[PDB]
Parts: C-alpha cells; structure tokens; sequence
RNA sequence: ACGAGACUCUGGCAUGCUAACUAGUUACGCGACCGGUCGGCGUAACUUCUUAGAGGGACAAGUGGCGUUCAGCCACCCGAGAUUGAGCAAUAACAGGUCUGUGAUGCCCUUAGAUGUCCGGGGCUGCACGCGCGCUACACUGACUGGCUCAGCGUGUGCCUACCCUACGCCGGCAGGCGCGGGUAACCCGUUGAACCCCAUUCGUGAUGGGGAUCGGGGAUUGCAAUUAUUC
C-alpha cells in the first residue's frame, strides 16, 4: 500500500481523477472565469471541462516543486518567443480573478489555499486527502 | 565510503543511488514504454531481454532525474544503466562479468561516455552574431 | 506485415538507378558541353544526391507526398536495387550526356 | 522664485544633471556602476580603477 | 462512423450566394462574429461537440452563435467579446444590412471629415494614423 | 480547381463507393490518399469502425496514421 | 552563539588564496573547528566601450572586465579568538569582514 | 600546421645532449624527466618538448644525427 | 634584436582531490493500508549534479603510408578534446580622425544672450528609396492542451540616486495608479509574472481553418508634450 506524488505518470490517472471531480457535480460554475483572456500565446483554451483543474494543476505542480509562489512565476520553463506583433515577448502570468474564485469554489475540496507568505499552498489534510485518493485508487482501479 | 557519479550529460542528470532493493524496471518511476513525450522509448528494454529476470531481483537504482533536453535526459539514461551494471559487477563478483557486459553496451554504442562538446560561442565586433558582419557599404 | 521477404525495400532502389558519371565546366568561353568525370562511390554519392535532395525539396514544396506517409516511396528508391527514381532519370540521361565526352 | 520654480514639475530624466567626475563632461558618460566618467576619461584610468583586458 | 451527409449545392448562411469549395464546417470565411475566444466562451457555457465523422456536416453553430449573439448582454457581462463597443452609426449592439463594409465601419467617414482633422487627412487619404514609416518599409498599408 | 468528384449520395450512389477498404489485400494509406481520389479520413474512420467492433486491437491515436496489431 | 563568518572578497586568487589558508592554519592550530572556505560565484564587471575618443574609424571596442572572488569560512569562537586571528597582517587588497549570527 | 618552433628544439637539443641516459622513448616518462631537470615556464611548452625529445630519441635510437 | 610562436582570458573532460545551514542527499522516517522513495518545515556521505582551486589532461603522443626517410603532411584506432573563441601584437608611414572628451595644449580671434545662467522660447522624425545602416523564413515542417522537454549572460536602492530590482494582497479580464514586505544580493525579484520549437481549434491539398491588408473598441504601466519618437 501507498504511492508517491512524483513516481509514475500523471495523465491517465490525473484522467480518472478529474472526471471523478467533474462527475462530483457539487461545483457550481463561477460565471466570470471562462471570458478569460489569460495569455496570448494560444490560439484557444483547454475544453476538458476540467478546465478549472487545469488552472488547478498549474497550481499543484508548481506549487508541489518549488513553495510559495502563485500563479504567475510558475513558468520559466518554455523560453524562446512570445512574438507578440510590435512590441517584445514576456514571461507568463496569472489571472487573479480567477484565484480569486477557484478559492471560492475550492472550499471542501481539500486541494490548495493562500499560504502564510503569498500564493498558494497544499493544505495537511488535503494533503493527507490526496495522498489517500492516490493510494485507494491505486488499491482499487489504476496502479494494482 | 560511498562511490556515486550517477548518470549525466549534456545538461540533464538521472541520480542512480544504486543499493540493494526491489529495483522495478522504471524510468523517472514510470513504465517500460510509457513516457508523456513518447519520443526515445525504446532505448532500455533491449538488454534485459538477454540475461533473465532474476538478475534483476537485488538492483535498487533510485533515480533523481532532472533537466530539459530530450538529448540530454535521454541518452543520459543509457549512461547511467551502463555504469549502474559496471559498479554493480565490479563490487559484486568480478570485474569480468562487468567486462563482458560493458563490452557489449559499450562497443554497441560509443556515444555513452562522449558527450557533445559543441557549444553557443561568443559574438564579436561590428557583426549580428558570433561570424556574421553588417552590411558594408561603399 | 509485408508478409514476403521484407529485403525487397531495401534492394528495390537504385543498383541500376545509381549515376556512374557527370562532368564539370569546359574552357574559358563555351557551355555547351562538359568534361567528362567519374568517381568512387563517395564523391559520386555526395555531388548526385546533394543535387537530388536540393531539387527535390526547391520543386516539391507544397508536396502531395508528404510526412507521415513519405517513408515508403523514398525507403523503396533510396538504398540498392532497381532503376525507377525520377531526379536520378534526370542526371542518368544527363551522365550519358556527359559520358558521350570520351 | 528659487522655492516657486524648484522641483515643481521634476526633471525625472535629466541628462544635464550628470557629468564626468574627472572632466566635467556631459558625454559619453559611464554611470554603471557608480563610475560616472566619460568613456574617454575611463579608457584613460581603467587599469587603476581595476579593469583589465583579459578577452 | 460514417454519415450520409450529402454534397451542400448551396451554402446560404447571410443571403449571398458563394460557393465553398474547400471542406465544409468552416465556411465562416464570411461569417463575421464566430470563432476562437469567444466562440471557445459560447462552447464552455453551451456544451456541445462534433464527434460525428468530418469532411461533410452541418453549421448550425454559427447560426445559434449569432442568434445568441444578437442581444449579447443577458447575463450582464461588459462585452468585450464583440466587434465594435461605443460605436458610431447604432447605440446597443444592434443589427444592420448589407455586408462588404467592414472596412468602411472600422474607418468612419462622416465624423471625422466634418470635425476637420489632420488625422482626418490620415485615415482618409490612405495615409497612416498611427504612423509607420512608408518610403520603403511600410509600403504595405496605403498601396 | 474544385473537385467535383463522385461524392454526392442519392438512392443508387450511396452504396457504391464506401466500400473499397475491407475488401482487398493492398491496403494502404498511400493508396487511399494519393491514388483513391476520395479523402483519406473516410479510411481512418472505416478502419476505427472496424476496431470498434473487435477485429483489431487499438495502441495509439494519431491525425493522420491509425496504429492497431491484434495477438489471436 | 559563537556562529562567526569571515567574508573575503578581493581581485586577484592568489592573495585571496593565501589569505584563506592563513585563516584557516591559524583556526586548526587551535582546537577550533572551521567550515571550508565557500566559493562564491565570483560576480564579473565588464564594461564595453569604443576605443576611440571620436567617431572615427572602424567600429573597435574595448571589453574591460573586473572579477570579484568571495569567499566565507564560518566557525564557533568566542569573539578575543576570532580578535586575534584576524590580525594576521593581510595583505592589502584582500577586504575582509567579520559577522556575528 | 605542427611545426615546431626553434625555442622547443633547442630546449629538446639541450635536454636530451645533457640527460641523454635519464630519457627514453615513452612520452610520460620524457615530460616527467623535463620537468625535473628544467626549468619550463609553461605547461604546454614543456608538452611540446617532450614530445620533441621522445621523436629525437626515435632518430637516434637508428643512428646519429647531426644536431 | 623585434614581430610570428610562446603567453593571458575563454570553452570542451575528470566515477580523482580541496568542501559548502543560501540552490542539491538522507530508510534510529510522518504530513500514508487492499511489504513502491511522498516539497514553508526534514540539512555525526570530507559531494556525484552547483559553485571555484590546487592540480591533472594533448604531445603529431601510437600505428600505417608519403617525404632528403629531415622538417613535415595524410589516414586510422584510442581519446572530452587530434588547433574553441578571443585579447596582446614589429619597423617605417598617413599632413587619416579627434582642439566638440579633458586645466592636454601653442598661436590667433567671435557675442556684452562668457555655452554664465534664464524645468525662458513652433528648429527634427519629413517619405521624388537622390543615397547608406536597418525594422526582414517561403503550409502536416505553416499553428492553440499556463502543455511533463527547456534558458544563460547579467542588473538592481539614502554621500547631490527622495529617478533601484521587485515578490504578495488591489480584481473591470491577468503587466496594472493602492497597500504591504524582500533584496546593497549564490540570500529577494528567481525553480527569472499575460514565451520557444511542440499541442486531434486542422487543412487527405493548398488562396482554407494556414500564415496579418490601412485600421475602431474593453480597462490605460501613469510622462512639464507624446500628435509635433512612452504606453499593453
């Protein structure tokens, strides 16, 4: 029994996972987080449904790796251009409204929430929490 | 002591503490053929096809493995693999089962222990670049 | 899953395919002929091919054939066995153009 | 005014403001570092100040 | 997964007769408010796919988009999905006929030639209001 | 150029011309492609309806190639 | 506590070596235990200029350049010790810095 | 090109016409023996001296020569 | 005897050495069950990744061939590497440029607005390419899953710098005018705050989705003007 947040692979485990929190039903869609500009380097947005969890998963992974930070350093890690008409390239960033309200909407869910210096951090018992699906799932359906 | 070089090259670096374990067949801890860029899969399941599967019964290789660059991460696996088996054989039994099968991965392929010394090199005067000039008029 | 002896890709190509002469420039004034010249393997492969590639890709730009099936075509003309390439009919009849030098 | 004109609309990019610390010359100023000299007077005191050509 | 869908003689979305002839469910070629952001807004909130084979279908989506889209203010949101906001020539995001001037109502004539500006001469002469440099670079934009 | 080829499909051209795939040895996607005059993505989605139903067994999902083996 | 560090920093390796071994013979002759000199990552000034007065001639450029070494030895004294050992008449050009943690 | 320049013949001349014996016809053992019975402001330098030497030695191992 | 070379800096290699509470280990481990290591904190391994020093290492050294069998040249195993960049750089000269770099200067001379001052005061940047340097990738390869590849060179503040680099919270949709902290720096920005190449928005062929033709908005980085060069 148990698993580790950084042996195995992550898409098709994080696939069941996400459509388990999406098949959830309890979260009520905030309605000023899709008409989001977010960046300009892509030309669309992703359309899991788990779209939320994507901005989620920013979040986890590059919170999980390096602490304290938020969500507009957690990219240093695709150089080269942003051409970007007239004027030069830039480094990433976040939408802040949509922490905002992912916050609102990540209550109960035991994921993430503000740390104590800026950003975000993974709760100890939505730690426990998600350490605990990792290994059930792994008894039950995807790592026996 | 302790003797660790782990793997490495170009940039990238697999941390091969090798002891006494379960040692699974993994790369980064993750499948035989299963990695998300899909691209140089194959490149570790040929020689565990010769010996057996009890030979692999006591390798524990736990692998820190870090940096961006596909030809720097992989074939940085191959180094690492080679000297695990190497230091494995040569503390264990003989150097001569090592030298037989570091023969075979060695003579198989050279470019394990050469890396590519090619580098970015400097620009210089009067020039967009490290041999290019600007335009000259007259 | 070619099912027959799958050494037929390989010797398919170009063992009456392959260019065994062309020529090079001629005098101070004339173009309209070339001195004839053949080589060993390596220079012959390195000059004929560096043309076929060029013109391949300057003139099928905007290709039909192209990648994720421009394996089969260029695997069957590429190597040893036959006289079916296209570029290469273009330097062969050129070869005997030059090869007529002697 | 001394106090009616001073510092009333700032001179937040003046370029009459600095000068070479040795030649009171407003060109060519090298102010990286703290050096404040003109390049000229810099290529002139570099091995003093501590600069060296190596490449 | 193969569909019946039969070859589209005629394609009238806006009452103009043009003839498609590249592959079918993007003939938003002339469709003027369908696409990308906000089209990705009207996907999320709307949920819908098109997993029936490609290659010949059907572009009910355009319609909804813009029947949705003719009173785009429902939920409140300050629009900054559409084309012209604060605009000259209909108060709300209104209807008007007769496409083949979009240019025209990206460059208003009227206000402009009659409040007498220089940048008048700009936008109407042909010449640059913003700016860019024309004698060599920049000899695309007036030509 | 517009290609107005046999693709319109009535009482008497509907089954006659989606039917060339599960029916001959030489199989490929060259041949559909550059030699069938018909597009190719009809192909690709007769042969995923064909592992649909069991013949073969799917690896891996692709634009442009389709991947199956099968082990029986 | 007695956490000491000694900061060195100057232009040349030579000097800074020296004075670090110094430093260092003179902790060990005591019963004093020293961490290692750490090796800062030697910090480089560059300065590009033209190297003509006027505007003349083809473009040439003058590529100044100063290095910065720094090292830190921290050890536990008490602070008459670490007194004494700094005075060890270093060398000038070898600026030298004692904290306290 | 890798022609020696006349400081490093020289310097080899002297060398092995002075430590005839001590010298051989192995490079490591040459560099190591040139650096114990000279003095070579460079690294490089007494490299290419050796090596020098070491050829010398293979001429003279089949004959004399004139230097 | 100068110059060339040597030399100096710079890369490219150390399962060797010197050892690092600022970035990188820990199984006398808790933040885990149906015996696979789990990120403010967990750092008695003299360190492999990182930093930088004392050294090592390459010499046409080995072999074959050519050559007076000399100096050398070519090829090939062995090798991290079989000439990586640069810097410095003779003698004799240009009536070369600089008196607008300089209390570096000889000679000779202007305005009474000493170029002493007067954030007093339309001097451009326009477009017959009259000229010169530039802003400049051609469809599966051309492009979107904050998408698991990826940077490194460096800069940064209270002596006339009260004109520093910025994290985090302002939430009209994120740089952002408001607050509140960090950093004189391997310490904070920073594992470098609206990123490359790539990725079923997709073209089974190509004037389309595939790449920007003047050129309007939603909130404006906040600049004595900006339009008669700042700004998404």
């Amino acid at each position: 029994p148990g698993v580790t947040v950084k042996d195995v692979n992550q898409q098709e485990f994080v696939r069941a996972l996400a459509a388990f929190l999406k098949k959830s039903g309890k979260l009520k869609v905030p309605e000023w987080v899709d008409t989001v500009k977010l960046a300009k380097h892509k030309e669309l947005a992703p359309y899991d449904e788990n779209w939320f969890y994507t901005r989620a998963a920013s979040t986890a992974r590059h919170l999980y790796l390096r602490g304290g930070a938020g969500v507009g350093s957690m990219t240093k890690i695709y150089g080269g251009r942003q051409r970007n008409g007239v004027m030069p390239s830039h480094f990433s960033r976040g939408s802040k409204s949509v922490a905002r309200r992912v916050l609102q909407a990540l209550e109960g869910l035991k994921m993430v929430e503000k740390d104590q210096d800026g950003g975000r951090k993974l709760t100890p018992q939505g730690q426990r929490d998600l350490d605990r699906i990792a290994g059930q799932v792994a008894a039950a359906n995807k790592k026996h | 002591q302790s003797v660790q070089v782990f793997g490495r090259k170009k940039t990238a670096t697999a941390v091969a503490h090798c002891k006494r374990g379960n040692g699974l067949i993994k790369v980064n801890g993750r499948p035989l053929e299963m990695i998300e860029p899909r691209t140089l899969q194959y490149k570790l399941l040929e020689p565990v096809l010769l010996l057996g599967k009890e030979r692999f019964a006591g390798v524990d290789i736990r692998v820190r493995v870090k940096g961006g660059g596909h030809v720097a991460q992989i074939y940085a696996i191959r180094q690492s693999i080679s000297k695990a088996l190497v230091a494995y054989y040569q503390k264990y039994v003989d150097e001569a089962s090592k030298k037989e099968i570091k023969d075979i991965l060695i003579q198989y392929d050279r470019t394990l222990l050469v890396a590519d010394p090619r580098r970015c090199e400097s620009k210089k005067f009067g020039g967009p670049g490290a041999r290019a000039r600007y335009q000259k008029s007259y | 899953l070619t099912g027959e002896n799958p050494l037929q890709v390989l010797v398919n190509a170009i063992i009456n395919s392959g260019p065994r002469e062309d020529s090079t420039r001629i005098g101070r004034a004339g173009t309209v002929r070339r001195q004839a010249v053949d080589v060993s393997p390596l220079r012959r492969v390195n000059q004929a091919i560096w043309l076929l590639c060029t013109g391949a890709r300057e003139a099928a730009f905007r290709n039909i054939k192209t990648i994720a099936e421009c394996l089969a075509d260029e695997l069957i003309n590429a190597a040893k066995g036959s006289s079916n390439s296209y570029a290469i009919k273009k330097k062969d009849e050129l070869e005997r153009v030059a090869k007529s030098n002697r | 005014g001394h106090q009616q004109l001073y510092w009333s609309h700032p001179r937040k990019f003046g370029q009459g403001s600095r000068s070479c610390r040795v030649c009171s010359n407003r060109h060519g100023l090298i102010r990286k570092y703290g050096l404040n000299m003109c390049r000229q007077c810099f290529r002139q005191y570099a091995k003093d100040i501590g600069f060296i050509k190596l490449d | 997964l193969v569909i019946p869908e039969k070859f589209q003689h005629i394609l009238r979305v806006l009452n103009t007769n043009i003839d498609g002839r590249r592959k079918i469910a993007f003939a938003i070629t002339a469709i003027k408010g369908v696409g990308r952001r906000y089209a990705h807004v009207v996907l999320r909130k709307a949920d819908i796919d098109l997993t029936k084979r490609a290659g010949e279908l059907t572009e009910d989506e355009v319609e909804r988009v813009i029947t949705i889209m003719q009173n785009p203010r429902q939920y409140k949101i300050p629009d900054w999905f559409l084309n012209r906001q604060k605009d000259v020539k209909d108060g709300k995001y209104s209807q008007v006929l007769a496409n083949g001037l979009d240019n025209k109502l990206r460059e208003d004539l009227e206000r402009l030639k009659k409040i007498r500006a220089h940048r008048g001469l700009r936008h109407f002469w042909g010449l640059r209001v913003r700016g860019q440099h024309t004698k060599t670079t920049g000899r695309r934009g007036r030509t | 150029d517009k290609l107005n080829n046999l693709v319109l499909f009535d009482k008497a051209t509907y089954d006659k011309l989606c039917k060339e795939v599960p029916n001959y040895k030489l199989i490929t996607p060259a041949v559909v492609s550059e030699r069938l005059k018909i597009r190719g993505s009809l192909a690709r989605a007769a042969l995923q309806e064909l592992l649909s139903k069991g013949l073969i067994k799917l690896v891996s999902k692709h634009r442009a190639q389709v991947i199956y083996t099968r082990n029986t | 506590i007695h956490r000491i560090r000694i900061t060195l920093t100057s232009r040349n390796v030579k000097s800074l070596e020296k004075v670090c071994a110094d430093l260092i013979r003179g902790a060990k002759e005591k019963n004093l235990k020293v961490k290692g000199p750490v090796r800062m990552p030697t910090k480089t000034l560059r300065i590009t200029t033209r190297k003509t007065p006027c505007g003349e001639g083809s473009k040439t450029w003058d590529r100044f350049q100063m290095r910065i070494h720094k090292r830190l030895i921290d050890l536990h004294s008490p602070s008459e010790i670490v007194k004494q050992i700094t005075s060890i008449s270093i060398e000038p050009g070898v600026e030298v810095e004692v904290t306290i943690a | 090109g890798r022609v020696r320049t006349k400081t490093v013949k020289k310097a080899a001349r002297v060398i092995i016409e002075k430590y005839y014996t001590r010298l051989g016809n192995d490079f490591h053992t040459n560099k190591r023996v040139c650096e114990e019975i000279a003095i070579i402001p460079s690294k490089k330098l007494r490299n290419k001296i050796a090596g020098y030497v070491t050829h010398l030695m293979k001429r003279i191992q089949r004959g004399p020569v004139r230097g």
